[PDB]
Parts: C-alpha cells; structure tokens; sequence
RNA sequence: UUUCGGGGGUACUCGAGUGGCGAACGGGUGAGUAACACGUGGGUGAUCUGCCCUGCACUUUGGGAUAAGCCUGGGAAACUGGGUCUAAUACCGAAUACACCCUGCUGGUCGCAUGGCCUGGUAGGGGAAAGCUUUUGCGGUGUGGGAUGGGCCCGCGGCCUAUCAGCUUGUUGGUGGGGUGAUGGCCUACCAAGGCGACGACGGGUAGCCGGCCUGAGAGGGUGACCGGCCACACUGGGACUGAGAUACGGCCCAGACUCCUACGGGAGGCAGCAGUGGGGAAUAUUGCACAAUGGGCGCAAGCCUGAUGCAGCGACGCCGC
C-alpha cells in the first residue's frame, strides 16, 4: 500500500531520513505498491553527511508497510511504519546496513542482498 | 611480646590561617557582611605601583557590623558558595 | 612503605640511577622527597656515594631498601655500621 | 574481560557486590525502623530499637562494609535525636 | 604390577577448582578545561591509611553448605540449567575486652572560636582475631608516638575581545533536618531579597600549567622540543560495585558508530603500551636481544614476571671528535 504522494520512512544510512514516492511501477495504471515491489521515490530531507541529497529521484523498493498483505499460509503483516529500501539499477541497495525487521517477500523477490544483511527476518 | 592496642599516627597543633583588614560596604543581608581588602603592588612589567581592591564576603552570628566600618578577619571553613570567611572583631563603629 | 629507589635520568646508552627516599608505588621517576645518592654503573670503577647520616636516619624512621640498594650501602659500609656486627669498614676503591 | 585473573575478578567483585549489597541493606532496614519509630514518637521500644541498631552499626563497622567515624557519626545523630524526642 | 589396555600409593611435581596477594604498579596522549587546574607559601582543635620497622593484651568454642567431581539437557559456537556430592587460612554465632567508641553530671592550661589538651573525673550503653613452619620466622583485631601517601579552603599571580552591559532563582543568606572520612545549598524544608556588576561581571575565540628553551646588555618579547612536578582522558556519552586507596586505559553495566565469526538460533571487540600496516602529509625508525645492572609485584627464602629498563638496527636531523 503505496500510493502517488505518499509519505514514507527510510530504513537505510545512505544519509536520508524521509522519502516521498514519486509512482509506484509494474505496469500500465499501476495502483498500489506491495512489500517487495520496486517503486521510485524522491529524497525530502537527508543526512548532511549523507551520500544523497535532497531532491534527487531514486528508485526504491518497499520493505515495511502498515497494511495487512497475506502470506500463502494465511500470514498477515501488520507494521508500525511505511519504509522502503533505496535501490539502484542493478537491483542492490545504496547503503550498508538496515534498520528494523524484513518481512519474507524479499527473498521470493530475488532480492539476497537486503534480507541477507537484516538483522532479523520476518 | 603482647600489648594493648595503641599505635597512633602522628600529632599536628593548629597553626596560622591568614588574617586581614578591610572595609564593609553592604549589610543589607543579615548576617552576613562583604568586605573590601586593599592590596598595592608593583606592576611586573612597568614597576610603577599599582591600587587595587577586591571584595570579599565574611561570616558573623549578630550582624552587628554596620556601613562604613573597618573588622579584622579570620578564615575559616567553606560555609556557603563563594564565602569562606569569619569575623574576628569590630574595631571601629561609624 | 617508603622504599629507597633509583631515579633515572638522562639519556640512553648512559643509564642514570638516583638513590631517593619516596613512597613505593609512585613512579620509577617519580616524586623526590630527598636525593641522598646517586648510582650510575656505566663508568669503570661505578663510584658510589651515600650521606651517612641521612641514610642512618632513614632505616631508623623505617625507610626499607631494596636488595640492589642494601648491597650497594652494604658496599659502602652504611648496613655495617647500622647493624654494629663488624664495625664500620671502608675499603672504598678510589679513582686514580 | 580477555584475562583469566581479570575474570575471575569479575566473579570475586560480583559475589562481594552481592554480599555487601545484603548488609547495606540490612543496615538501611535498620535505619528506617529507627526514623519510622522517631516519626511516630515513642520512647521505650524507640530505646531498645536504638540498642539494636547500634550494635548492627557497630559490627557493620569493625566489618568494614562502612567507616567507623560514619557509623559513629549515625549512631550519635541517632542518641540525640531520641534525646530530643 | 601388568595382558603393555592399563591398576594401586608417592607428593618430587601438577592441568583445571576453590582461597589470598598483586590488579589504582609500571607505559601512553594533550581532545576538553581561564579552574585552587599550575608554582610558591603555610594549614588540618577536621581525615584516613594494607604491605615496613618498633615499646607494650590475647588468639576459647559450635554449626552448616558450595566450587571441583559424577549423571543429564539446550546449543556449531560462546555459555547455561537440572540432579548427586566434598574440604579448607572459604562462611557465620557465642566466651572475654574493661586500657577504646557513644550519651548525662563535675576541674586546671591554651587562647586562634566552637572548644582543644591535661588518655581530665563521673554514671549508663556498645565494640576483634587464624593460624602455618619447626626456621635468619611470619600472622589476627586498636590506636598515646613518627614518616610517607592523600582530601579540602584561602591572600597572590598569570591570553585577546564592549563590533560582549547587565548576570543569576538553590541564586544569595539564616534556621532545622539528611549527607559525606572531614565543614559546607553537598541535598531537602521553612523564612528574607537580593549577591555578583565599569579597580571590566556575564558573554565570544584561542590554549594544558610550571622548573625550563631561544633572542635581547637589561627591561622585554617569543615559546612549552626532551627531561622532570602536577593537571585531564582512554572509540563517543553516562552510571555504579569492590577496595586503606578509581577519569578504574588492557575492570563492570547500558545506549550509539565501526569491524569480525555463524551451522542464522547468537556472540567478540577498543594499539593515544612496545613494534607494524592503510590513509593524510614534507616527513620522521626495527613486526630486534635480555632480565646482566637498577626500580616495581609476589613469596620465609630459593625463584618467578616486568616492550619499566639496559642494549643493538635504520636516518648527515642536531651539540662534539676524527
Ligand atoms: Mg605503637
Ligand atoms: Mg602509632
Ligand atoms: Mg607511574
Ligand atoms: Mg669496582
Ligand atoms: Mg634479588
Ligand atoms: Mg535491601
Ligand atoms: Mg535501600
Ligand atoms: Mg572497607
Ligand atoms: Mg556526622
Ligand atoms: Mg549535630
Ligand atoms: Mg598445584
Ligand atoms: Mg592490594
Ligand atoms: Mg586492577
Ligand atoms: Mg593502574
Ligand atoms: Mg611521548
Ligand atoms: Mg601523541
Ligand atoms: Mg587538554
Ligand atoms: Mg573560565
Ligand atoms: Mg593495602
Ligand atoms: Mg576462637
Ligand atoms: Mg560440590
Ligand atoms: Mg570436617
Ligand atoms: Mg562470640
Ligand atoms: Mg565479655
Ligand atoms: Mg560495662
Ligand atoms: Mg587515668
Ligand atoms: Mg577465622
Ligand atoms: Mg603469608
Ligand atoms: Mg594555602
Ligand atoms: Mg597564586
Ligand atoms: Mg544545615
Ligand atoms: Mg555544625
Ligand atoms: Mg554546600
Ligand atoms: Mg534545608
Ligand atoms: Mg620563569
Ligand atoms: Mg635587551
Ligand atoms: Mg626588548
Ligand atoms: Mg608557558
Ligand atoms: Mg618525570
Ligand atoms: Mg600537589
Ligand atoms: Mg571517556
Ligand atoms: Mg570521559
Ligand atoms: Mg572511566
Ligand atoms: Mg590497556
Ligand atoms: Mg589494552
Ligand atoms: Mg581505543
Ligand atoms: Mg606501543
Ligand atoms: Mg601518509
Ligand atoms: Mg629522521
Ligand atoms: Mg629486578
Ligand atoms: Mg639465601
Ligand atoms: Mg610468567
Ligand atoms: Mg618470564
Ligand atoms: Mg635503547
Ligand atoms: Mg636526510
Ligand atoms: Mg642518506
Ligand atoms: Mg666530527
């Protein structure tokens, strides 16, 4: 459940705190953004040591979402607070290290890199 | 070789504390009185001699030292922040 | 327990030695109550020299001295004379 | 924590932490019994009650769990207080 | 003894476990700090102090348990739980103390004021030990005497800047309580309103201080290489236990950033110690040998440890000789 405007957390030490989406992707009127679903989103304030700065458009993937989305034994995730991981083209993240918990979807998404370095999956 | 339990450390009178003179100023405490020291000296560079003054604030138990008056001071003890001091004795009333 | 130590000083291929009376935890160059003899074994006699009385006065108010140092005033004849077994000896080598 | 002796010195200090841990805090139970009886202001039981908490004090300090001087320091604090109460 | 799988005593010896001692010693750096932080000068009638030496009492008695070991579980790991069981200079009572530590009543000296000293006198209450070795013998509890070590308060001193004029509310002062080894807004409550301020307060920038070094006849100016006397810190910020003694560097706990291991269930770190590597730079050394001498710790000694220290290797960088 991401949508146009939305206003989101970053779970990462590239150097931003807060993102804005720019759309979600995936196809044509595309809708709504789900855990593990590539979106592209802009900086709206950063670290002032950080590696981006604000008003750049990066592509990003969402990782924590506060909306119920089943697992195939019936799993709900019910989170605290919109995040999502900034990502490059090359399908990896910007920074080193992660913030909170990662919920399984990554991993069916191809996404190692992200759930191997969480400190916990979920 | 047995004894009683006497096996002291050394013993030490009570010796100087320094002693000076100067000026009350402000009583509008009670108790309490500030007092002004006068000190002259050389200046290390010029030589030439040098008035100057500070204001020290001194304890008493009556508050019996009025303005304008000159005491004799003892030190003593911290009692408070920025005192140190005790009254020895008023001299002089004006 | 105020120790008798040795004090280094000075520079390196000269080791310097310091015969002081200060309390035992501090420092080897630590704080100096009183310089009562020097030590310095790089010479080749290694003179030695000791204030007798000071050092009498020590070891009776209870200065305890290391072996080296017991030796060494041993040498000098200041254990001797202190301890009244033999007497007080000088043999003393002087310099030529 | 990387020595063995620096280690066990770690348990040592952890098990005295536990034992003298107990007396101070016996000894603070018996000081609160002597002001809960000063504040509600008796004599008699408040006398034997000091008694009592001197001895503790007392053997607290020749234990040296805490200073003699201190303990004596209490122990009049606590005398006269009975006295003027 | 033996079947060479090993079975018994020995204390010479000893892995690991209890119990002490050291560990706050010795070495390092100058980020913060304009402060009794530094030097000098005294101080304590207001403190304490293990190991050292030395004049002077005693060291009676009873009880229980645990590590270790054995069995077992989790788990790759660190590490832990459950059950059985053992001794001590490990642990706790009780017997003396009458010379101490407290409270109420009565003298002389000193003044520097409470009051101190003359252990003043007085009535009541309270207070500790552990033994080993048979040999140059060391231990346990207390303080009339000394010394070291500390902690605290102060006269005085020492950068620039009004293009920094008001600052402060436990702030200031008194009383009563707690507090600490010691007095104290060190902390609390109640009373009053002021203290510090143009003989530069509060603000802003810089910086460890001093004996010293260079220059200058001197005054003065610059400066803190090495050594040495203190100060402050140990990746950043805090907090506390232990102990006669803590900013506790290689002690503890927590929060951060970084790094590392994993069998993903979780753990380990702090070279500004001696060497060494990466980066910055103009650039600054060798992953060297020893306790021979001396200081330091342990032990009755023998003896053990000590990048403290002695030495060696590199570099015309400097005072000096060839
Ligand atoms: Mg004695
Ligand atoms: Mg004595
Ligand atoms: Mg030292
Ligand atoms: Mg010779
Ligand atoms: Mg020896
Ligand atoms: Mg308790
Ligand atoms: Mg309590
Ligand atoms: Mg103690
Ligand atoms: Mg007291
Ligand atoms: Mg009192
Ligand atoms: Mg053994
Ligand atoms: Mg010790
Ligand atoms: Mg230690
Ligand atoms: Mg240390
Ligand atoms: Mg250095
Ligand atoms: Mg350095
Ligand atoms: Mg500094
Ligand atoms: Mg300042
Ligand atoms: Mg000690
Ligand atoms: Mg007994
Ligand atoms: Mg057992
Ligand atoms: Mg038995
Ligand atoms: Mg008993
Ligand atoms: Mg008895
Ligand atoms: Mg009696
Ligand atoms: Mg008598
Ligand atoms: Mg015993
Ligand atoms: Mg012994
Ligand atoms: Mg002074
Ligand atoms: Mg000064
Ligand atoms: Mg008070
Ligand atoms: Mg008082
Ligand atoms: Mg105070
Ligand atoms: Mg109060
Ligand atoms: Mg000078
Ligand atoms: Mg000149
Ligand atoms: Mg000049
Ligand atoms: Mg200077
Ligand atoms: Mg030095
Ligand atoms: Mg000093
Ligand atoms: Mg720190
Ligand atoms: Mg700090
Ligand atoms: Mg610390
Ligand atoms: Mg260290
Ligand atoms: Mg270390
Ligand atoms: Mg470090
Ligand atoms: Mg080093
Ligand atoms: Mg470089
Ligand atoms: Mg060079
Ligand atoms: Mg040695
Ligand atoms: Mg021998
Ligand atoms: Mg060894
Ligand atoms: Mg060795
Ligand atoms: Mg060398
Ligand atoms: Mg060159
Ligand atoms: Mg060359
Ligand atoms: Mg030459």
């Amino acid at each position: 459940m991401i949508q146009q405007e939305s206003r989101l957390k970053v779970a990462d030490n590239t150097g931003a705190k807060e993102i804005l989406c720019i759309r979600v992707l995936g196809g044509s009127s595309r809708r709504y953004a789900g855990i593990g679903d590539v979106i592209v989103a802009t900086v709206k304030d950063a670290i002032p040591g950080g590696n981006v700065k604000r008003g750049d458009v990066v592509k990003a993937v969402v990782v924590r979402t506060v909306k119920e989305r089943r697992r195939a034994d019936g799993s709900y995730i019910k989170f605290d607070e919109n995040a999502a991981v900034i990502i490059k083209n090359d399908n990896d993240p910007r920074g080193t290290r992660i913030f909170g918990p990662v919920g399984r979807e990554l991993r069916e998404k191809k996404f190692m890199k992200i759930v191997s370095l969480a400190p916990e999956v979920l | 070789q047995k004894g009683p339990k006497y096996t002291p450390a050394a013993e030490k009178p009570r010796g100087r504390r320094k002693t000076a003179i100067g000026y009350v100023v402000s009583d509008k405490m009670q108790k309490t009185i500030v007092v002004e020291l006068e000190d002259r000296k050389s200046h290390p560079l010029y030589g030439k001699i040098i008035r100057t003054t500070k204001k020290v604030k001194a304890h008493d138990e009556n508050g019996e030292a009025g303005i304008g008056d000159r005491v004799s001071l003892m030190e003593t003890r911290p009692l408070s922040a920025t005192k140190r001091w005790r009254l020895v004795e008023i001299l002089e009333k004006a | 327990a105020v120790k008798i130590k040795l004090t280094r000083l000075g520079k390196i291929r000269n080791p310097q030695y310091r015969i002081i009376v200060a309390d035992a935890r501090t420092r080897r160059d630590g704080r100096a109550i009183e310089v009562i003899g020097r030590y310095h074994p790089k010479e080749e006699p290694s003179l030695i020299q000791i204030d007798s009385e000071r050092a009498q006065y020590w070891l009776g108010v209870g200065a305890q001295p290391t072996e080296p140092v017991l030796a060494l005033l041993k040498i000098t004849g200041d254990w001797q004379k202190f301890k009244g077994l033999p007497g007080a000896e000088g043999t003393l080598k002087v310099k030529e | 924590a990387n020595i063995k002796s620096q280690i066990k010195r770690i348990r040592t200090n952890e098990r005295r932490r536990l034992r003298n841990q107990s007396v101070k805090s016996s000894l603070r139970t018996a000081i609160r019994g002597f002001r809960e009886a000063v504040d509600a202001g008796d004599k008699d039981k408040a006398s034997e009650l000091l008694h009592a908490t001197s001895r503790k004090l007392d053997k607290a300090a020749s234990k040296g769990v805490i200073h003699p001087n201190q303990a004596a320091n209490k122990k009049s604090a606590l005398a006269l207080a009975l006295n003027k109460l």
